[PDB]
RNA sequence: GAGCCCUAGCACAGGUGCUGCAUGGCCGUCGUCAGCUCGUGCCGUGAGGUGUUGGGUUAAGUCCCGCAACGAGCGCAACCCCCGCCGUUAGUUGCCAGCGGUUCGGCCGGGCACUCUAACGGGACUGCCCGCGAAAGCGGGAGGAAGGAGGGGACGACGUCUGGUCAGCAUGGCCCUUACGGCCUGGGCGACACACGUGCUACAAUGCCCACUACAAAGCGAUGCCACCCGGCAACGGGGAGCUAAUCGCAAAAAGGUGGGCCCAGUUCGGAUUGGGGUCUGCAACCCGACCCCAUGAAGCCGGAAUCGCUAGUAAUCGCGGAUCAGCCAUGCCGCG
């Protein structure tokens, strides 16, 4: 039982890039408990908009991890091939658990 | 408002012990106005700085546990 | 009420507790 | 002033409650964000290059 | 033996489940009334039943959670509601004219910057 | 002063970030005063290419620089000494193993970035900024844009009073989301002071 | 208002006797939108009325409002000069907010400590018609009339 | 006399020194107002006009009909985010929903149904009916979570105010260069006869106190949140488990509900002021910190002339979090419900 963990600022490459994690454990070990979404850390910033004295009138930033889950149950390395290194996530992370 | 030593100053005390060995200045002027005023070390007089000038503060027994800043008061006509 | 460091009310308004509301 | 001071700020100094922060370009004391090292302003205006990854313009 | 409908008001979401014949109300463990104790229009909640004829004919259990109490009176309303129509696609033409039907969008609209409180705007001086 | 800085406006569409790499509130931080102190002595010390974007992507000790110019042969050297001091000169202060790819613009007349560098540099050599306008715009125009946009602010032709000459030709839908506006700023010091150079190029849809 | 003629916001029944009206009277007992609290009110004001009274309250209370009601009313006026007291006949809708808004208030003047008593009492001293809102009605009419003179500029 | 570092010179540094009326950039503002234009034709000697005007209609120069104009551009709308409904994908957060074991805490095997979480889609179009209309469209009815811009954001034309800012930053000029630079210690920005703005807390019984009583809705936390123990009336001090946090913690939601008290009083309203004893952060709390407990309990009984906000989940009212941050003068602001 491979339990996995991604980070990302990018909802699109974790959904894409952990969930070929997804083929390389079904097509290559066996039973997979699919991708399971964790809600999301949002920071914000609340900034002034001009250099000096507007007070109201501001302007809205985020900065939102968006974190996303992965279980396999197969601790064999007919699987570990693709998954060590065979790319696709570039501002992505990594978590690894049993 | 602290109960774990009288955050005192070193420069003062240095200053007050060895003067406490026969000794009677009055030349005797600090900066710190931030340290307390401590048990007996009184009969002197200590010229405590307001931001402009040192101030000739006689130091009796009814004033102890108080700052030296209390006694130099910093701003004008009040 | 709210002004009143020693009520309930005083103390949840301040952010503070104490006697007047402990934290069980 | 604002240089001797840029300086001085980086110097770890006697006593550590005199450590302030700074605009690390716009070079700043006030309204300094501590998980940019920035000023609201050099700040708004990276963010809008895009020159802080993630970071984009919030709207609900 | 067995019927849903979920309900939803603002933060709130009503678990409904309703069972043929009875009463009794189950809210979260707990008696109705003793859940909502002496809350005036809690015997709202239930109106959906009295429009039917349902008035008592049918138990229910019920999770409700979510921000708030009177929404989730509201909550079940719509639950209770859903429910009953998934027991009868003919308790339409009858829930619908009083329309126990319809999810009702009014959210806390949002606190907005440079006002006090999203529409209370600061105070003007002029002088 | 109205006006959304039009590429803040689309990062969500129609614009990525100059800098793709993930973090944590603990070092966040400094991959970021490290980060821009490079595109920092880049901007400088690569100017004469004339350098459009410069990504960086990162995943511990590695970074991905990706330097865009209109002139590669410059960063180059002459087989390669040119490249092999930089890549040099970013570990010196940078503790990490450095790539630094290179890309080219096929067209450095849509590259907004550009357009405004080469009037800002003409304004330097006591040029005629009505005419620089109208002409860069034409440039742009030409070579297949579906429109655009230049401004310099102010204190033109060396006048005490500040003025805001500006062209525009074709669409530049501000407002439209999908749009896919290069944007660039030119900056121009003067004898006399600082103008300001802003251009527009408007591409994209659907 | 400058569009439209806006909709009489329209009320939820009373989940107690189905009145409209009700509610309406409940709404304007209300502070700070406690809801509930102002139906605690309403009803153990009910329940003081049976308790003095053999009559039933959803009557005391249509009743009280009738008399509460005025016919007529001052609206104030530009002409050539200063300002003019017009009386005009009282649209039905303003009659029913009037009536409610001045028995609350005529309540909150009364003399009793605890708020379902002055309610009721007041309540009461309207159907027999003799509450101090019935007074703050007779002057409206009444000034609707001596202002009789000015019923010539009524838009 | 390679580098480095010293003292003596030198080229220079430094300046939050002046000019926002030399400037960039960024902002405010009329104003999300329904406008400002151009190309060609046409009219006029010309400035210019036509177009954009008119009649109908829109939230809109929104669209319709008409017309010496016919089209475009920056606007408006739409393309993006959030909130409503439903679906697909997905099972350390959901449950007897169904059954079994439950030390009766979804805790344990067990399942994702449902709730949720977050990604992706569907859905609304004046599409349907009746009436009016030449048309756009208007009024009404259906069905539908939603109906005619369903609700809230982001988004600010050509320009205007020689608006704001040289003290964020960038910059032309100008000016000081054993001092208009620099370093430190202490004072000041916290002064107080007065006067205004914006707020807070009240003046009470639709109230105040004390007790018991999950209805959770954003966010933050490994030089942190700190459960839980013990000492202390408490602030807090010991200890001390767990969490790189849908898992652990901040965390009590408060208004509410139930019970009891006060009985109309300057009060069991109100908590200013002052005396005293302490806690904490910090080199350090006199000037000048917040917090606890004892005492002290002020003005205030709803406010002249004036005057501000808000059209619905709004106003009013009740708490909750965060940014800066050692601590904090936050009743401020940005956000949640
Ligand atoms: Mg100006
Ligand atoms: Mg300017
Ligand atoms: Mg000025
Ligand atoms: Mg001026």
């Amino acid at each position: 039982k491979i339990r996995i963990k991604l980070r990302g600022f990018d909802h699109k490459t974790l959904d894409a890039s952990a969930q070929k994690i997804v083929e390389a454990a079904r097509r290559s070990g066996a039973q997979v408990s699919g991708p399971i979404p964790l809600p999301t850390r949002v920071r914000r910033f609340t900034v002034i908009r001009g250099p000096f004295k507007h007070k109201d009138s501001r302007e809205h930033f985020e900065l939102r991890t968006h974190n996303r889950l992965v279980d396999i149950i197969n601790p064999n390395r007919k699987t570990i091939e693709q998954l060590m290194t065979l790319d696709l996530p570039t501002g992505v992370e990594i978590e690894i658990k049993t | 408002s602290l109960k774990k030593g009288v955050f005192v100053d070193d420069h003062l005390l240095e200053k007050v012990l060895e003067l406490n060995a026969k000794g009677e200045k009055r030349l005797i002027k600090t900066w710190s106005r931030r340290s307390t005023i401590v048990p007996e070390m009184v009969g002197h007089t200590i010229a405590v700085y307001n931001g402009k000038q040192h101030v000739p503060v006689y130091i009796t027994e009814n004033m102890v546990g108080h700052k030296l800043g209390e006694f130099a008061p910093t701003r004008t006509y009040r | 009420g709210k002004g009143d460091r020693r009520t309930r009310r005083g103390k949840i308004w301040r952010g503070t507790y104490g006697k007047y509301r402990p934290r069980k | 002033a604002r240089k001797a001071l840029i300086e001085k700020a980086k110097r770890t100094p006697k006593f550590k409650v005199r450590a302030y922060t700074r605009c690390v370009r716009c070079g700043r004391a006030r309204s300094v964000y501590r998980f940019f090292g920035l000023c609201r302003i050099c700040l708004r205006e990276l963010a809008h290059k895009g020159q802080l990854p993630g970071v984009r313009k919030a709207s609900w | 033996e067995q019927y849903y409908g979920t309900g939803r008001r603002k933060e709130a979401v009503a678990r409904v489940f309703l069972r043929p014949g009875n009463g009794k109300v189950t809210v979260n463990g707990q008696d109705f009334n003793e859940y909502f104790q002496g809350l005036v229009r809690a015997v709202a909640a239930l109106e959906p039943l009295r429009a039917v004829d349902a008035l008592g004919r049918f138990d229910a259990y019920i999770t409700v959670r979510g921000g708030g109490k009177s929404g989730q009176i509201d909550a079940i309303k719509l639950g209770i509601a859903r429910a009953l129509v998934q027991y009868n696609p003919d308790y339409r033409a009858k829930l619908k004219p009083l329309g126990f039907l319809t999810r009702d969008a009014r959210v806390v609209e949002r606190k907005k910057y440079g006002k006090h409180k999203a529409r209370r705007a600061p105070q003007y001086s002029k002088r | 002063g109205n006006k959304i800085h039009p590429i803040g406006f689309r990062l969500g569409i129609t614009r990525d970030w100059e800098s793709r790499w993930y973090a944590g509130k603990k070092q966040y931080r400094h991959l970021l005063l490290e980060d821009q102190r490079i595109r920092g002595l880049l901007e400088k010390e690569l100017y004469s290419a004339g350098l459009a974007r410069v990504d960086i992507e990162r995943a511990a000790d590695n970074v991905a620089v990706t330097v865009h110019v209109a002139k590669p042969g410059v960063v180059i050297g002459r087989g390669g000494e040119r490249i092999r001091v930089l890549r040099e000169e970013l570990a010196k202060l940078t503790g990490k193993n450095v790539a630094l790819n290179v890309q080219e613009v096929q067209n450095p007349n849509l590259s907004a970035p550009l357009v405004a560098q080469r009037v800002a540099e003409q304004i330097e050599r006591r040029f005629a900024v009505r005419r620089a306008i109208k002409q860069a715009v034409q440039r742009v125009m030409e070579s297949g844009a579906k429109g655009a946009k230049v401004i310099v602010s102010g204190r033109i032709g060396g006048a005490e009073q500040a003025r805001t000459e500006w062209a525009a030709q074709g669409r530049v839908p501000l407002h439209t989301l999908r749009a896919n506006i290069d944007y660039g700023f030119a900056l121009a010091r003067t004898t006399y002071g600082v103008l300001g150079v802003k251009a527009y190029i408007f591409l994209g849809e659907v | 208002a400058r569009r439209r003629r806006a909709e009489v916001r329209q009320l939820q029944p009373d989940l107690v006797y189905g009145d409209v009206l009700v509610t309406a009277f409940i709404n304007k007992i209300m502070r700070d939108g406690k809801k509930n609290l102002a139906a605690r009110i309403f009803y153990d004001a009910c329940k003081i009325i049976q308790e003095k009274t053999g009559q039933e309250p959803l009557k005391v209370f249509k009743q009280a409002v009738e008399n509460v009601k005025p016919r007529m009313e001052v609206r104030s006026r530009r002409v050539g000069g200063a300002n003019y007291q017009v009386p005009m006949e009282v649209s039905p809708r303003r009659q029913q907010s009037l009536a409610l808004r001045w028995l609350v208030q005529a309540a909150n003047q009364r003399p009793e400590r605890r708020a379902a008593v002055r309610i009721a009492h007041e309540l009461m001293d309207a159907a027999e018609g003799k509450g101090g809102a019935v007074k703050k009605k007779e002057d409206v009419e009444r000034m609707a009339e001596a202002n009789r003179a000015y019923a010539h500029y009524r838009w």
